[PDB]
């Protein structure tokens, strides 16, 4: 992809990767709120069965 | 207009320019590099993995430095001491496993946008994720880029 | 995760010029919501799904 851009185009392309960043921090609200309900219903769901 | 007035401002997220102990620019570049390698450290740990994090500043080792002590970091590459060309992949190796060795399980290595061995040859990030991964560790490349 | 890309990505747009190009390395091996995703809340000119 950089050098059709490099070469294709004049451009001077700067490739940034997020690597391990991507799955690190913090779950963001909707994450903690949703995991947690999940949580939840994982338990009722796997005593409820049958 | 016989006499130039000229005056001069280093707006630099190197920190290359000498005479100023810090350059504008350089402290927030840091702060990205810090704001990212904070997001890879923000995991619970695992038995045997490795990161190394490809940072910008093309002049100075300044970011690289920082960055090492801000972060922790195993090792780091700077232009202002580089390692042998000969044996850089067997020290990376040796301090590593060191601190892997005494309960290290977040190995991170930075990666100056400079970065070079004693004989002028530049050292890659793939370069030095390929010398972790010899030692059996899941490394992962994060290169910041126009972030900083 | 589509919040770690999203971040990068503002940080690339809050600068200046032309002849300039930026690739952001995406991780997500078999779907293509991340880079659709981010591509949709960023503006991104192409996708590579």
């Amino acid at each position: 992809v950089k050098d059709v851009l490099v070469n294709r185009l004049g451009l001077d392309t700067r490739v940034t990767t997020l690597g391990h960043v991507q799955r690190g921090g913090t779950a963001v609200a909707f994450d903690r709120i949703y995991a947690t309900l999940q949580g939840v219903e994982a338990v009722n769901a796997v005593l409820e069965c049958d | 207009h016989r006499n130039l007035t000229i005056v001069g401002l280093v707006g630099s997220i190197d920190n290359d320019m000498c005479g100023t102990d810090s350059t504008i620019g350089a402290y927030s570049s840091l702060e990205r590099i810090i704001e990212l390698v904070d997001y890879i450290d923000a995991t619970a740990a695992s038995h045997s993995r490795a990161f190394v994090v490809e940072v910008m500043g093309r002049h100075c080792g300044w970011l690289g430095l920082m960055s090492g002590i801000a972060t922790g970091a195993d090792y780091i590459f700077i232009p202002e001491r580089p390692p042998s060309e000969s044996n850089w992949k067997d020290d990376l190796k040796k301090v590593c496993l060191r601190h892997r060795e005494k309960g290290r399980r977040k190995t991170t290595v930075i990666v100056a946008e400079g970065a070079i061995d004693d004989q002028l040859n530049p050292i890659t990030s793939e370069e030095v994720k390929d010398v972790l991964v010899e030692i059996g560790l899941d490394t992962r490349i994060t290169r910041l880029g126009h972030v900083q | 995760s589509l919040d770690r890309i999203c971040r990068a990505i503002d940080y690339i747009d809050a600068t200046a010029s032309h002849s300039r190009a930026f690739i952001v390395e995406v991780m997500g091996r078999h779907c293509g919501w991340l880079g659709l995703l981010a591509g949709l809340a960023t503006s991104a000119d192409y996708i590579l799904i």
